[PDB]
RNA sequence: CAUAGGUUAAUGAGGCGAACCGGGGGAACUGAAACAUCUAAGUACCCCGAGGAAAAGAAAUCAACCGAGAUUCCCCCAGUA
RNA sequence: ACACAGCACUGUGCAAACACGAAAGUGGACGUAUACGGUGUGACGCCUGCCCGGUGCCGGAAGGUUAAUUGAUGGGGUUAG
RNA sequence: UGUAGGAUAGGUGGGAGGCUUUGAAGUGUGGACGCCAGUCUGCAUGGAGCCGACCUUGAAAUACCACCCUUUAAUGUUUGA
RNA sequence: GUGACGGCGCGAGCAGGUGCGAAAGCAGGUCAUAGUGAUCCGGUGGUUCUGAAUGGAAGGGCCAUCGCUCAACGGAUAAAA
RNA sequence: GCAUCCGUAGCUCAGCUGGAUAGAGUACUCGGCUCGAACCGAGCGGUCGGAGGUUCGAAUCCUCCCGGAUGCACCA
């Protein structure tokens, strides 16, 4: 079924372990593997859900190392689907950058959330599979 | 009387509490059971009053282990 | 006696708050005054809150 | 086969006694100006066992950053926490 | 007044129901529904009408509610860093 | 499946990629589900085609890859009836 | 001032911040006198007050505040013909 | 003091099951026919308990209340 570049992909990223961020980004940079430069995805998971109206979040932060403003929006299944730049940039910028996302993130939850305010924390790229985040 | 064989456990007297906490006296008994316990070495079955509590040591002590003690206790098995 | 006790908090968050009552029937809208502050020594706005 | 049982022989125990002691059970009147929790009180009483005493007893104890060094009894601590 | 023979209802299949008993056991009964216990009525004669809403009892078990038990999940305290 | 439709686009992204002897599309009803529209697909079938895709669509599409949810069909497991 | 007491009531003036007036000034609820419930116990918020070895914490204290037709209304008990 | 659920022709209820825009029986009018019975089909009689949150899509989902119910709780 799948061909060999599906099945390279898969085995170059276990995601059924948790990882640490120094060895995340080191993925990240070894799953480059496209013919156009790629974008990081970023693919976090709130233990808060979108389905009260108060929890909404609205929020925007501009990056030293750019992509640099951003913004974001919650989704109705409680997830984080944003864009912390470009594959080429270094993995210590790399790192950085997400650290800035997460901390806006920790101001914007509301104080009625509930839960593990950040349920998962994982990266991907435009092909990637997703490196969880620790 | 209500005394389990193996551990010695016997009737011990409490209170009934009630939601007005009044008191009136009431008894704990053992949960004693007549058991015929089958000893290997005289290839014969014994027949012991024991407690639910007593049951459980017998597993970890032997058959054989707890009647020596019983003859140490006179008990008359 | 059927109007209901409210307690009306400041909005400078030192936590002070006074308490009064309010007629349910009519005035839905939420009861704001200029009180004293004790806590910092300044007249602010004081919001209808829920005692609890 | 054994075992239960049975017959002998050796020792020992049986009962009594004032209080004190340890343990197994355990009230009510009363006080609360009534009365339930509580108090009276683990008292009265009943039962078992032992001794000249009994019981307890040689820290899986206390202290507080200094230290003390089994148990029992008395005076304080204190009618304090 | 009570008892009374008689009458009716009801429980009880016999390790019976029931009762006395912490329990063993005993009575019921060395009886077995033509028996036993309980209740009311009270020979005999003619008869015993209507009500199941209330309170009990009996039958039903789908749903609602619900204990001990199990401990999902969330919130706090502490601190490696 | 709002609809619009390009309509079996759930949403969320990357997304000119896609595509590809590994069998170009592909025939044989393979059936299921589903709007019963359509869709993937069971083994062969033949031999280079294959596909992002403008008015519209919130969005741009079962082209595409990653990530979730829903719907869940089966699968072992763990508790119960 | 008024109460045995618990208590209740009146109050110029002072400090900090206000409102209305150009100002003098007035405003610490309502023309006044009824519209009410002690203590214990528990709940909520605040607080460098306390924190049973020490650092915390629990709990307590203080401040704010909640829950009795305790109406037999100085209220015997959480619970009674 | 919480926890859950219910509210829809006048009435009794489906809720047009959780957004891709109201149904039946009864009440009433007319008609079918017919002395009343008794039968039938149309029509009429509802903005979906009310007010806030989203989205292109909610009487239907979220928040807030109102009334009703069942639960628990309960020792000022
Ligand atoms: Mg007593
Ligand atoms: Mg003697
Ligand atoms: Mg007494
Ligand atoms: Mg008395
Ligand atoms: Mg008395
Ligand atoms: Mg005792
Ligand atoms: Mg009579
Ligand atoms: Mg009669
Ligand atoms: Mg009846
Ligand atoms: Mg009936
Ligand atoms: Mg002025
Ligand atoms: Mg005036
Ligand atoms: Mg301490
Ligand atoms: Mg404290
Ligand atoms: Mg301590
Ligand atoms: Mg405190
Ligand atoms: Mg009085
Ligand atoms: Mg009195
Ligand atoms: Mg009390």
């Amino acid at each position: 079924k799948l061909t060999k570049r599906m099945r390279v992909i898969r085995e170059k990223v276990d995601a059924t372990k948790q990882y640490d961020i120094n060895e995340a980004i080191a993925l990240l940079k070894e799953l480059a593997t496209a013919k156009f430069v790629e974008s990081v995805d970023v693919a976090v998971n709130l233990g808060i859900d979108a389905r009260k109206s108060d929890q909404n979040v609205r929020g925007a932060t501009v990056l030293p190392h750019g992509t640099g403003q951003v913004r974001y929006r919650n989704d109705k299944n409680g997830i984080i689907h944003t864009t912390i730049g470009k594959v080429d940039f270094d993995a210590d910028k790399l790192k950085e950058n997400l650290e800035a996302l997460l901390v806006a993130l920790k101001k914007a939850k509301p104080t009625q959330a509930k839960g593990v305010y950040i349920k998962k924390v994982s990266i991907s790229t435009t092909m990637g599979a997703g490196v969880a985040v620790d | 009387s209500r005394v389990c064989q193996v551990t010695g456990k016997r009737p011990v007297t409490g209170n009934n509490r009630s939601h007005a906490l009044n008191a009136t006296k009431r008894r704990f008994l053992p949960n004693l059971h007549s058991h015929r316990f089958w000893v290997e070495s005289e290839k014969r079955f014994v027949t012991l009053r024991v407690s639910a509590k007593g049951m459980r040591v017998i597993d970890k002590k032997g058959i054989d282990t707890v009647l020596a003690e019983l003859r140490a206790r006179g008990e008359k098995y | 006696g059927i109007r209901e006790k409210i307690k009306l908090v400041s909005s400078a968050g030192t936590g002070h708050f006074y308490t009064t009552t309010k007629n349910k029937r009519t005035k839905p809208e939420k009861l704001e005054l200029k009180k004293f502050d004790p806590v910092v020594r300044q007249h602010v706005i004081y919001k209808e809150a829920k005692i609890k």
